This record gives C-alpha cells, structure tokens and sequence, in this order.
C-alpha cells in the first residue's frame, strides 16, 4: 500500500479533498469537499494507463454499461464541490461516483461500469459544471446562440421573431403562427430552447392559445403595455397551464406604481427581469420587489458588476434608445428617474445577500448574451474584495459563496421555468449538459461544451495539424452540432398542453421535446442559496435603497477580473 | 339454516376459544393467540345467553385470565380484545381493555427511548393570543390550521394571527368550550406560506398585502375580532 | 369628465407629470367602436353613459383620486 505525495497525486488525478483551487484570476477560492474515488484505483486513460481491456474497462460489464466517462473531474455545483467520476449513458448523466471495472476494482456501482462501449474523457485537473441557462433572451438574431454557447450556456429561454422592433424591445414570440416559425427554426441550432408569449393581453382566449401553441410561458412587457389588467389576466391563464410568467414593469408608472403592480400579481409566482431598474421597470422603486416572497428576482447582465463606467455607459444606451434629448427636460428627467446609480450599486450587494436570485443577459437589448457567466463571477469577485468572505462560509474557502452565484445561472433559472428536472445541475437522471472548465479560464472561456451527453462544441486547433492543440485555437463545432445528431442532443421546451396536443408531431419537430412543469408552486424560497426575503424600501427623493431598515450599496470598481486578461477584444 | 359468512367466521373463532380453554384446563401457559381467542369465545357465548349487558362484558372479560395463566410477553401484547356478538338487542361492539397483566419481564418489541426532550418547531418564536369562545357550541382547532380563519365564533385579535398556526405537536389540537377563554401559542407557517382553502379568506401568497384582503374579507363574513373597515381600498383582484 | 377620452396628442407620444406638478391636459374622445378593454379593468365593455356609472363606482372603491363619489350606487345585474 505504498504512499505518494500530494503534489504528485494532483498532477495525475487532480485536486482531492481539502485542497483548494483559485477560480480564474479572481479571489474566489474553492475547496474540494469530498472524493468518491479510491486512492490507488482511480481511472486514467492512456498509452499504458488504467482504462484498457480486462482492466479498468470490463470484459464483463454490467447491462448498464456507460457510453462515456469523465474521469477524475471536480464537480462544482449547488449540490457541492467535489471529486468524482461522471458516467454518461443515453444522453443522460447516469452516475456520479467511482466507476471502473467491478471485475478488477472494489466499489463500483453498476450504473458506473466501464465496458467496451464506453468512451473516455479525461477530467483530472478540470472542473465540471452544468450548462448555463439564460432566461432573458431576445431572439433578435440567431448569431447570439453560438455566442452564448461558447460562453458555457446550453439553454436559452426568451421570446421574439428576429430583428423586429417588437423583439428588440421585448422577449416575446406573439401568436401561435409566430410560435410555429420559431419552433421550426430552432431545429437548426445547438442549444435547448423555450419561448415566451405575449402576456400583454386582457383576452383569455388569446392568452391560452399561445401556450397551447408551444410557449413555456408569458412575458408581460412595457412596450406592449404592462398594465394591471394584462398582468392579472396573464397570471390567471398561467396558473391553469402550469407555465411561467416573466415581467417588465411599467416604468412610466402610467397605470400605477410598483404597489399596484404587486396587487395585480395578487401574490402569484413571477419572474422579474432586471429587477434593479436599468433594464426597465417602475421608476424608481421597482428594485424593492426583489424582496417579496412570491417573487423570483432576476438581474440583467449590463449593470453587473458595478464599474466606474457602467453609469456613463447606460445613460448612453437609454438615450440612444427611447429617442431622448439633452436639451429637453422631460427627457433628462426620465433618464434620471430610470438610470439610478444608487439602485445599480445596491444590486451587486443584493446578489451577495441572496436577495437577487437569477442572472440573465437581455441579449441585443441592453444585455450581453456572451457575458452572463463571466459577469456573474466578476461580481462575486468584487463583493468579496469589498465585503470579504462570508459569514456562512465554513472553513478557509469560498465554497458557499461560490454555490450562491452558480445557482444564479443554473439551478435557479431552471426551476423558475419548470425545467429543473431535466437540466440545471450536475445530478444523476438529468440531461447531460455539461461544460468542462480549465481552472485558469474558469468563468470566461470554457474547454468544451457537451450537449445532451455528446460533445457539441470545443476548443479546436489547426484542422490540418497532427493534434488538436496548435493554433489557431478557437471554438469549433463538434459532432453533436451536425446532421441528425443535433436533434438527439437538443431540446425545445413547451407547455404540458401543447406537448399533450402533439405539438411535436404537429410541427414536424425532430428535436427532443419536453414540457415545463411546477411553475405555479414555487416562490423566492425555491431559489437555491438565494432564498432571502425582506421588506425593502426605496427613498423617492434620493433613490437610496433600504433593506430591513438598514441600507445597502456597493462601491463601483475600476477593474474587474475575467476581462482583459483573456480576450483580444 | 342459511349461514352467513359472518356466522362461519364466529363458529371458527369459537373453536379457537374452545381450544384455548381446553389447553388452559390441562394447565398450560396460554399465548397471544390462545388468550385472545379464549376471551373472544367467551364474550360470544355470554351475549348469546342474553344476560350480561354489553357494558358488563367489557369488564368481565378482564377476569378470564390471570397473569400466571399466560406466557410472559402475552400481557404486554394483548393491549385489548375487541369483539362483536349478538345480544338480544342485536350485535354490539365489546372492547375488553387490557384483559391480563404484565407479571413478567419479556415485552415484545418493547421500546428503549432515551430520556430527553425533542424540541418542536425549532426557531419559530411563538406568540400568545387571548382567545374566547363566544358561541354556544364547542370549537377545536388543529395544529396546522391557518388560525386566522377558525370558527367565526372564537373572538380574538385576528390581525395578529395572520399566517400563523398553533405552536403544538403536529396532529394535535386545542379545545375551546363555549364560554371558555384562553391564550394560545402560535408560530408562523413554514414552507412557501401559500395559504389556500380553509375559509377562503386568503387563497394566495401570505404576505402583508394579502393580509389587508384577509381582514377585509373576514370583516364582511362576521369573524369576531376581524379588526375593522377603516375604509378599504379594493385591489384589481380579490 | 375624462371617461372615454385620450390625450389629444400626436400618436405615440406622452405627457409627463412630476411628483407635485400640476397641469391642464387636452383630451379628445376615443375613436373606433369605443370598446374599452384592459387598462385598469375599470370599463371592459362598451363605453357609454351607463358603463360610465360603473367605471366611476369601480374607481371609487379602488382609490383613484378624483373618482367622484358614491352617492348611493344601484348595482346592475352584471359588473
Ligand atoms: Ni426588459
Ligand atoms: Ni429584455
């Protein structure tokens, strides 16, 4: 039973229990909480390594034999941060543990058995997380997909019909016909998809038909008229079809104030986009909503994190948009009643407090669909640098805080839209949407994206070279991205109603089609590591943010991590 | 003699009692089965005779066997022996509670708890409330019932008990005799605090706003203590 | 006085009211079939003199400043 040093061991199998990893160029340090392997029997693939005939690979596998094993991977998930092998079978994560050959190694569940049919993927030294899930997408341009994808995101939920003004303004795919166009268009891409319909209607019939047509939920938006009527009607139909509802608050307060909007919601579930305010919403106290029980608070990409440039930048976007002028006072007023630098800085901290729960993008409309993950971690980095470690933190690490942010763009968006059972976290039984991260580039540039149990996108070099490493090394489409394979690997979400009405066969959809469920019985208390409720006020005069009496605010930053260090642009 | 299937059931029980007795006769420590059958067969005949009343047999059955007649363990086992027989007034249910006594050690499946007290509803700080039953009928509330909506008879500060329940062991309740007045403990409801059903006073997310609506509703519905209508401002849905 | 009317201004624009501010706005009557559905749910039907009664009564109970008063309402068979 001879023994070996830790330095060595870690260069063969990666970090083990008690060891720590720095996440990218940030100050966030993660610690391996547990290890399922059995020192001496760990799996290794190679020339004279362990994964070979009769040895690690069984000649008498179990009738559950894996299709793919990710060896010695460090799993970072809201469920924990640990070391273990990941087994993949039939597009699903079949097992998380030891795995190898029971014929020659102790302790190996049959759901982790390695046979001649299983492929090998080395993960030692790498970190594996679930795919990201952006739920505030504007289907403005299909080019967004491969962008969000390259960034570690495997699931996009939103609305639209392309570069049409309605879409540029709102995340909505209106009517069953336009729902058809989009569902049929989706067949083409490598990214699970879901669409939201126009909740801006006080017509119950028109409201349900869009769901029966394929929508996973509704979206009430200002530009379409977010009134207490529309809000009320939408919600009711949403309750029937167990589907989710997103909302963009009435900035102009024309129908009423945030108090009214809430009364409208009548305590029912709601996904609030860019709850902060910059992305839009009740002026200037919309951000207060993110403290109520029935609310699913989500922040929009742009104002995150709070940098010395974010305030200046926004005023520009808000002006370049809306048609505002510097010489017109009513125009300067609206600008100042919406782009509150106060509520902006108060955000970064709200996330840190668990007050906010989801991180979106708001692509091609005050959002960057390629930086949701990157920015979620930048923010976490700042808040640590300014507020320090966390009280809940246990041990000399940031594990807890880590899970706090991860959940923000994985398990929390997944639940908010009833697709938590299939995706949203590295757990057995779920679709295998996994992304391998190389610790240094964590949170910015990932190694490879596996969609539905098969590799769909990865860093790739000179296709002519004698290896995949030589430059150029950009993100190249892999096999699960082509032919009929894409169909097996991707999922377009729909409501139970449509699914039941045969919406799949209906539209000749060759993609795996699942329905969303459990959207009406969830509250702020269903948001992993972000279940903090609170009575938050907002000064009408100073636009200052107060929570539970005290007041919260963050200090802007002159520099952020995961930025200029990794990209040439 | 059109014998019902019920009759055959009893006829079999009887000879199970007969065996039971015949064995005791020979002087043999009866067991669980034997003791029960015996007690059962007995009561059965007595009802046939039409003498002993139902109420009397309940007891007389407790004298059919003494602690030295049975095997050790039997006592701790036969908690009670229910049985039905046909009295001159028809069949009646006779329950012979604890027929024999624990004259011994052995106690099947006995429990070995560990003196200590389980602390219920951890960290849910209770609150006391004055409650009085102004009605002429009894009123008993369960452990997980939204207190704010109990019988409109119980007078008290409804306003103070919104979204709360009797801080007591799950499954139990508090009784209020007509006229009686007491102070009850009540913690806040856990989970998602989604109150649906009961008296239909909430049926939504339990928050400060829903509260307004709840009181307004109870008010119009006559629930004693339901504060007052200091001019309500109806929302777009309620 | 403003039942069934809208701000007599170029389509698509709006009038701003700063907290405290006070102004006089122009407002013509709504065209088309004058079928008011949605908004605050105060009408949701044919905009006529009778629907008006119902609208004011509703706004009244909903707290909309200026919403006249309840000089004893005579509820219809549906509202
Ligand atoms: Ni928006
Ligand atoms: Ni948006």
């Amino acid at each position: 039973m001879k023994k070996i040093s830790r330095k060595e061991y870690v260069s063969m199998y990666g970090p083990t229990t008690g060891d720590k990893v720095r996440l990218g160029d940030t100050d966030l340090i993660a610690e391996v909480e547990h290890d399922y392997t059995i020192y001496g029997e760990e799996l290794k693939f190679g020339g004279g390594k362990t994964l070979r005939e009769g040895m690690s690979q069984s000649n008498n596998p179990s009738k559950e034999e894996l299709d793919l094993i990710i060896t010695n991977a460090l799993i970072v998930d809201y469920t924990g941060i640990y070391k273990a092998d990941i087994g993949i079978k039939d597009g699903k994560i079949a097992g998380i543990g030891k795995g190898g050959n029971k014929d020659m190694q102790d302790g190996v569940k049959n759901n982790l058995s390695v046979g001649p049919a299983t492929e090998a993927l080395a993960g030692e030294g790498l970190i594996v997380t679930a795919g990201g899930i952006d739920t505030h997408i504007h289907f403005i341009s299909p080019q967004q997909i491969p962008t969000a994808f390259a960034s570690g995101v495997t699931t996009m939920i939103g609305g639209g019909t392309g570069p049409a003004d309605g879409t540029n303004a709102t995340t909505i795919t209106p009517g069953r016909r336009n729902l058809k166009w989009m569902l049929r268009a989706a067949e083409e891409y490598s990214m699970n998809l879901g669409f939201l319909a126009k909740g801006n209607a006080s017509n119950d019939a028109s409201l349900a038909d869009q769901i029966e047509a394929g929508a996973i939920g509704f979206k009430i938006h200002e530009d379409w008229g977010t009134t207490p009527s529309a809000i009320n009607h939408a919600l009711d139909v949403a309750d029937k079809y167990d589907v989710q509802v997103a909302i963009h608050t009435d900035t102009l307060n024309e129908a009423g104030c945030v108090e009214d909007t809430m009364a409208a919601i009548a305590g029912r579930t709601m996904h609030t986009f860019h709850t902060e305010g910059a992305g839009g919403g009740h002026a200037p106290d919309i951000i207060k909503v993110a403290g109520e029980h029935n609310i699913l608070p989500a922040s929009t990409n742009p104002t995150i994190p709070f940098t010395v440039n974010t305030e200046a930048e926004h005023m520009d976007m808000l002006m370049v948009c809306h048609h505002k002028d510097k010489s017109i006072k009513e125009d300067v007023q609206f600008a100042d009643s919406r782009i509150r630098p106060q509520t902006i800085a108060a955000e970064d901290t709200l996330h840190d407090m668990g007050a906010f729960s989801i991180t979106s993008s708001d692509s091609q409309a005050m959002g960057r669909v390629g930086e949701v993950i990157t920015r979620t971690w930048q923010t976490a980095d700042k808040n640590k640098k300014e507020f320090g470690r966390l009280k809940e933190e246990k041990g000399d690490n940031d594990n807890f805080r880590i899970k706090r942010y991860l959940s923000k763009y994985t398990i929390n968006p997944a639940i908010a839209h009833g697709i938590s059972e299939y995706v949203g976290s590295v757990e057995v039984g779920k679709v295998a949407d996994l992304v391998l991260w190389s610790p240094a580039f964590f949170g910015v540039k990932p190694n490879m994206i596996i969609k539905g149990g098969f590799i769909a996108l990865s860093q790739m070099g000179d296709a002519n070279a004698s290896i995949p490493t030589p430059q150029p090394v950009y993100y190249r489409e892999m096999f699960a991205h082509h032919g009929k394979a894409k169909y097996d690997a991707n999922i377009t979400f729909v409501s139970q109603a449509a699914y039941d009405k045969g919406i799949k066969e209906e539209l000749g959809l060759e993609r795996q089609v699942l329905p969303v469920k459990n959207c009406r019985n969830v509250t702020k208390k269903d948001m992993q590591f972000n279940n903090t409720t609170a009575h938050i006020e907002v000064n009408p005069e100073t636009y200052h943010v107060f929570v539970d009496g005290k007041e919260v605010t963050s200090k802007p930053a002159n520099k952020v991590s995961l930025a200029q260090l990794f990209s040439i642009f | 003699m059109k014998l019902t299937p019920k009759e055959l059931d009893k006829l079999m029980l009887h000879y199970a009692g007969e065996l039971a007795k015949k064995r005791k006769e020979k002087g043999i420590k009866l067991n669980y089965v034997e003791a029960v059958a015996l007690i059962s067969a007995h009561i059965m005949e007595e009802a046939r005779a039409g003498k002993k009343t139902a109420a009397e047999l309940m007891q007389e059955g407790r004298t059919l066997l003494k602690p030295d007649d049975v095997m050790d363990g039997v006592a701790s086992m036969i908690h009670e022996v229910g049985i039905e027989a046909m009295f001159p007034d028809g069949t009646k249910l006779v329950t012979v509670h604890t027929p024999i006594e624990a004259n011994g050690k052995l106690v099947p499946g006995e429990l070995f708890l560990k003196n200590e007290d389980i602390t219920i509803n951890e960290g849910k700080k209770a609150v006391s409330v004055k409650v009085k039953n102004v009605g002429d009928r009894p009123v008993q509330i369960g452990s997980h019932f939204h207190f704010f909506e109990v019988n409109r008879c119980l007078d008290f500060d409804r306003e103070k008990t919104f979204g709360k329940r009797l801080d007591i062991a799950a499954g139990t309740a508090v009784r209020f005799e007509p006229g009686e007045e007491k102070s009850v403990e009540l913690i806040d409801i856990g989970g998602n605090r989604r109150i649906f059903g009961f008296n239909a006073l909430v049926d939504r997310q339990a928050d400060n706003e829903s509260k307004k609506i709840a009181l307004h509703r109870a008010k119009e519905r006559g629930f004693h203590g339901a504060k007052s209508d200091d001019n309500y401002v109806k929302t777009i849905k309620e």
